[PDB]
DNA sequence: TCGAGAATCCCGGTGCCGAGGCCGC
DNA sequence: GCGGCCTCGGCACCGGGATTCTCGA
């Protein structure tokens, strides 16, 4: 029911699909119980896109609670806009003993509004104990732009803090120094994992993810060896990286021969756990391509030695 | 003569005698005569998805117009199932002054947004101009770009009228690490981008990709490494380096490349793919790696 | 199993056959053009050989 | 003789 | 024909 | 290994040509069996062929049936535009020949 | 190093030994070569490069096809230099040139002529077909089992030696 | 080291 | 629609009426095909030349993604083309063209009825030239394949004996 | 030497055609 | 639960942000 607020909640609303259009909804609490049986869900698109919309008219809704709609819609939707993992680091001493829910999101709003004045942020604590800020961005001389926010997924007290890669500008190293000032930290720094698949990324970073007679096969001795070097460096249920898992590789061919290797899969952890056994790939499969998630990196810069 | 040098030509190619096409490096070619400098550096930065077109038959370089209004008035009724549609010669698009004259078809939507502009291009193709009659006039390549909803609805149109038929071209990795090649062997200066090989593995559960990107200076000093003769690359030469690829990515990441194919390989010339999407022109050699692309037609064709 | 062993029999005429052709050819110790030609003349003459051979 | 199967069959085992 | 005759000889 | 390989081809053509030469038929050691067990198989083999050439050869006059229908077909429609194609050669000679160009004028 | 007559015959044993760099399409391969009820006993071998570590009680082998994925270029890398480690008395009769891949002619890394050239200088049989697919794999394994039956010497009137003398 | 072997 | 009548209703009486009177490029065309059996024409069997290639390419690439149900149109299209060539009598110059390119690459029954009955019409050669390019692969599947395939050849052959 | 302007490498944020779902006969 | 209907979404081509690096305060 405003400027920016009232068809941003349409763009958003259009973008969740019809099958979670209740799950979406209903937990973002402007729709009551007695509101969902007004509107047919199930009827059509631009229907429900404008009397849900009207149901916020009569709700006088806000960008305040209109950034929480998209928050929602993001936490089932967090397998597009690729995420970046900062990784926050305290010197020597105790840990944060106060990370309160309100005083972070006063530490965090405060310090982002003392220089970025004009931002819309919208915190979400999830039930997975880790909050779900989303920040959209606009300096002092323009109005807070909800077309691309900035997504950043904090693990409540974890040094750990996931961010949505929009547009890496300006605001990257102060949302990175907000997130590091508001939770009690010092240091902020992008571990340079960038995968699409936050609930991977919260896997790798949390190491979370681990826890006949005719045919004589000649080569017998060979495939038992592939098969078990590629247990005993992808041993269970790995997790889908799915991300240009880039290998900026300097080194000299054998002064250096520059290279920007980008390895690209739907599910990368297992497609390299498939290439050994399929002849691709050596038994012995190069730990630059298994510690990816030993390492917790994908985004390597490696050099000769 | 009419046909049966067409036979014995398709006996000359079916015979696959000791093909290896030690092939002249790309030399830089100056614009021809007019080459509209607007138009044909439009053509450029354009991604061109790659079809083989055979002959068209009773087609004229006179009749444009003609043509022009009896497609427009063929795709507007495809919507019936705002549109302009600009056949314009390219005067120059051609190896040889033999060649016929590239021309181009435009899907022009109020102002100039060209939708599709297909291209039909025919340079350094005389192994096909000296086997088909006077009546064809043969384009081998056809170039769309547009969506492929348009250009499966001016295929249509030109098969109906012309008989004239587009198989998709689609450039095997064997011939795409060969352009991948002749490509790095060029003497061009200040390159565009960097020199980069999207290969594919073939594992059947997933679909692993991978961009062996060089820097483009790098992957020429490289490319000299295997390169002796000069002049002609040979396939042993582009074999060498192909495989001094093979054994610094093997090095690294133990994966064996070669047990991989191409699927694109992006180039300061041209980016090159597999599928059919295949041709950007970086920079202007458009005449030498549309020769290759013409003479890979020909395959497709003949 | 009179036509295993039958077919064993054969199948050992062949094998012998095989045997002894290559140790004869291991006992012995060039125009292309023709070294094909000086092999056509046996591919014949083998099956003249062995053409009546079987047909006797 | 002929280890084969006239053996192997026989001592089928 | 004989030749489409001798392609369900083969399954049959 | 081409040239290696056409030397040992020649030199092993040879050998099985003088073990042919040297293999008399073998008849002497044929059979101890009076030869039902291989008769009575052979002649069943042959009712598994005779009744599978047949089964051939009755689809061959079947197509050849259907092909003299078919090609009796194609030659009436061939003998029709062969006599045709006659008469229009014979009457488009000199009745349209004959076609003179301020005639043409004239017609106009 | 292989050698064809190293090893002594069984009975009705055809071992054929397939060689390709990717193995499940060999596994493929071979399960389609024993999914037809032959009359002869097929103990199929399977490896991916011609070294063959050194095991005894290796059958006499009777044939290698050389499967030669056309769309990798490392299955001929590793064919080639698995065809240094072939002794030339293997080379006559009991060698074929499985070219996978081919018919696709849109992933194939090696153009159809190369695997033509090797294996017109190794003079043996180039037996083209697309393994991935069953309607031409159970065609092709009845292929590579009656070339099989000639190596082997079950047919009793063509040795090896008169096989290659007829695809030439 | 940084396995680059 | 398309000729969809609504006179049924008079088609009563115009039933009566019709028993009153009673009482009281060009394969798919046989009456062209005539005109093309005729003339041996360049910019003719040029113009069917490419279309052939083009659809013997197209729709035979079309079994590397079917090669199931796709199996039967281009099996009735071959039969077309085959029904085409024993009218018109001589082998199209596709016909061979696709046979010397796809029978290195053909299998024993892929198509084999209509494969072997292109063979049939392929216009004599040399077999000089002809030899190597298909008798060298109508020997290399002749001798690997069943009986099945091995008298659907010799009558192959048998057939093109008598088109040459 | 340094500060604003332009171009262009790096990756979006968008455009747009197959796939999956879905409602009469 | 299918027939012609429709709607998300991977892939991909075209449009601005910050790094290069050249020039002015």
């Amino acid at each position: 029911m405003d400027e920016t607020v009232a068809e941003f909640i349409k763009r958003t609303i259009l973008k969740i699909p019809m099958n979670e259009l209740t799950t979406i909804l209903k937990a973002w609490d402007f729709l009551s119980e007695n509101q969902l049986q007004t509107v047919n869900f199930r009827q059509r698109k631009e229907s429900v896109v404008q009397h849900l919309i009207h149901l916020c008219e009569e709700k006088r809704a806000s960008i305040s609670d209109a950034a929480l709609l998209d928050i929602i819609y993001m936490q089932f939707h967090q397998h597009q806009k690729v995420w970046e993992v900062f990784q926050m680091s305290k010197g020597p001493g105790e840990d944060v003993d106060l990370f309160d829910m309100k005083q972070f999101k006063n530490s965090f709003k405060k310090i982002l509004q003392r220089a970025l004045k004009n931002v819309t942020v919208s915190f979400r604590e999830t039930e997975e104990n880790a909050v779900w800020i989303r920040i959209a961005w606009g300096t002092q001389y323009t109005k807070p732009n909800q077309y691309k926010p900035t997504y950043v997924v904090y693990y409540s007290q974890t040094p750990y803090a996931f961010t949505s890669s929009s547009m890496l500008r300006r605001n990257t190293p102060l949302l990175g120094q907000a997130l590091t000032i508001a939770s009690k930290h010092h240091q902020i720094v992008k571990m340079d994992l960038r995968s699409r698949y936050l609930d991977s990324l919260k896997a790798i970073v949390f190491k979370q993810y681990n826890q006949d007679s005719r045919i004589i096969h000649e080569n017998i001795v060979e495939k038992e060896r592939v098969q078990r070097i590629t247990q005993e460096t992808f041993g269970d249920y790995p997790q889908p990286q799915l991300e240009f898992a880039q290998y900026k590789l300097e080194t000299k061919f054998k002064e250096p021969l520059r290279c920007l290797i980008k390895f690209s899969s739907p599910h990368l952890l297992e497609a390299l756990k498939s290439l050994a056994p399929a002849g691709i790939a050596d038994a012995p499969l190069s730990p630059l391509l298994t510690c990816i998630p030993n390492k917790r990196m994908n985004y390597f810069k490696i050099r000769d030695k | 003569t009419p046909l049966q040098k067409r036979l014995e030509s398709v006996r000359k190619q079916s015979s696959f005698i000791l093909t290896p096409p030690r092939r002249k490096i790309p030399q830089c070619s100056q614009l021809q005569e007019d080459v509209d400098p607007q138009k044909v550096a439009f053509l450029l930065h354009k991604q061109w998805t790659l079809y083989s077109l055979t002959p068209l038959y009773k087609f004229s370089y006179s009749n444009l117009k003609e043509y022009s209004r009896l497609l427009n008035a063929f795709i507007v009724a495809e919507k019936q199932k705002n549109i302009k549609v600009i056949f314009s010669t390219l005067l120059g698009m051609k190896g040889t002054q033999r060649d016929p004259e590239a021309f181009l078809v435009q899907i022009v939507s109020r102002e100039g947004k060209v939708l599709w502009t297909g291209w039909f291009c025919c340079v350094f193709g005389d192994s096909l101009l000296e086997t088909v009659s006077e009546d064809f006039t043969c384009l081998p390549l056809f170039l769309a770009n547009g969506a492929e909803s348009n250009t499966a609805i001016i295929g249509t149109w030109f098969q109906k009228t012309f008989d004239c038929y587009f198989s998709p071209l689609a450039i095997n990795a064997f011939n795409l690490s060969w352009m991948a090649a002749m490509w790095t062997a060029c003497k061009m200066d200040h390159y565009v981008a960097t020199t980069e090989f999207l290969w594919s593995v073939p594992c059947s559960p997933q679909s692993l990709d991978i961009s062996f990107a060089i820097h483009p200076e790098d992957a020429k000093a490289l490319w000299d490494s295997v390169h002796k003769t000069p002049g002609e690359v040979t396939q042993e030469e582009v074999d060498l380096f192909m495989d001094c690829l093979y054994s610094h990515f093997h090095r690294h990441f133990k994966i064996h490349l070669s047990a991989t194919r191409l699927v694109r390989v992006s180039t300061s010339v041209a980016s090159a793919h597999t599928d059919g999407k295949i041709k950007i022109l970086c920079h202007k050699y458009l005449i030498g790696v549309l020769a290759y692309l013409t003479e890979l037609a020909i395959f497709q064709i003949e | 199993r009179m036509t295993l062993l039958l077919r064993l029999r054969a199948q050992t005429k062949q094998q012998l056959l095989e045997y002894k052709s290559m140790v004869d050819a291991s006992e012995e110790k060039k125009q292309i053009e023709a070294k094909i030609e000086d092999l056509e003349n046996e591919i014949e003459e083998v099956k003249v050989a062995f053409e009546i051979k079987k047909l006797a | 003789k002929s280890f084969s199967t006239l053996f192997l069959e026989t001592v089928k085992r | 024909g004989v030749l489409a005759h001798l392609e369900r000889l083969e399954t049959q | 290994a081409q040239l290696s390989l056409l030397i040992m081809q020649v030199k092993c053509l040879t050998a099985e040509l003088s073990q042919w030469q040297k293999k008399t038929p073998e008849t002497i050691p044929l059979t101890e069996d009076v030869l039902i067990t291989l008769g009575k198989e052979e002649f069943q083999k042959l009712r598994q062929d005779l009744e599978m050439v047949l089964s051939t050869k009755e689809s061959k006059n079947e197509k050849l049936k259907e092909d003299l229908e078919r090609e009796q077909r194609w030659l009436d429609e061939q003998q029709q535009i062969m006599e045709s194609l006659n008469v229009l050669h014979s009457e488009l000679k000199n009745k349209v020949e004959t076609f003179s160009e301020s005639r043409i004028f004239n017609e106009l | 190093v292989l050698r064809p007559l190293d090893k002594l015959p069984g009975l009705n044993t055809a071992t054929i030994l397939l060689v390709g760099t990717e193995d499940a399409l060999l596994q493929q391969l071979a399960d389609s070569m024993l999914k037809e009820d032959c009359a002869s006993e097929l103990k199929v071998h399977l490896a991916k490069s011609l070294p063959l570590p050194s095991s005894v009680n290796r059958p006499r082998i009777d044939l290698i096809v050389f499967v030669v994925n056309l769309h990798s270029k490392y299955s001929l890398q590793n064919t080639e230099e698995s065809l240094r480690h072939v002794d030339a008395s293997f080379f006559l009769g009991k060698v074929c040139f499985l070219a996978t891949g081919a018919g696709r002619e849109s992933h194939c890394s090696i153009h159809r002529h190369t695997v033509v050239k090797l294996a017109h200088t190794y003079q043996s049989p180039l037996l083209y077909c697309d393994l991935e697919v069953e309607g031409f794999r159970a065609t092709m394994a009845q292929r590579l089992v009656r070339v099989l039956q000639i190596c082997a010497g079950h047919v009793p009137g063509v040795s090896a030696l008169n096989l290659l003398s007829l695809l030439r | 080291e940084f396995i680059i072997d | 629609i398309y000729f969809k009548n609504s006179e049924n209703l008079w088609k009563t009486a115009l039933l009566a009426v019709k028993q009153r009177n009673r009482g009281p490029s060009v394969l798919n065309n046989s009456l062209l095909l005539h005109y093309i059996n005729c003339v041996r024409d360049e910019p003719v069997l040029l113009r069917f030349y490419y279309w052939l290639s083009q659809t013997l390419q197209e729709e035979c690439i079309w079994y590397k993604v079917n090669n199931y149900e796709h199996g039967k149109e281009f099996t009735n299209f071959l039969d077309t083309i085959i029904r085409a060539e024993c009218f018109l009598q001589e082998g199209f110059y596709s016909c061979e063209a696709f046979l010397y390119k796809s029978l290195p690459l053909w299998d024993g029954l892929c198509c084999r009825s209509q494969f072997l009955q292109l063979v049939s019409w392929i216009p004599f050669s040399s077999f000089s030239e002809v030899k190597p390019l298909l008798f060298d692969h109508l020997a290399q599947l002749f001798f690997t394949s069943t009986i099945y395939f091995k008298c659907s050849v010799l009558q192959s052959l048998k057939e093109l004996l008598q088109n040459w």
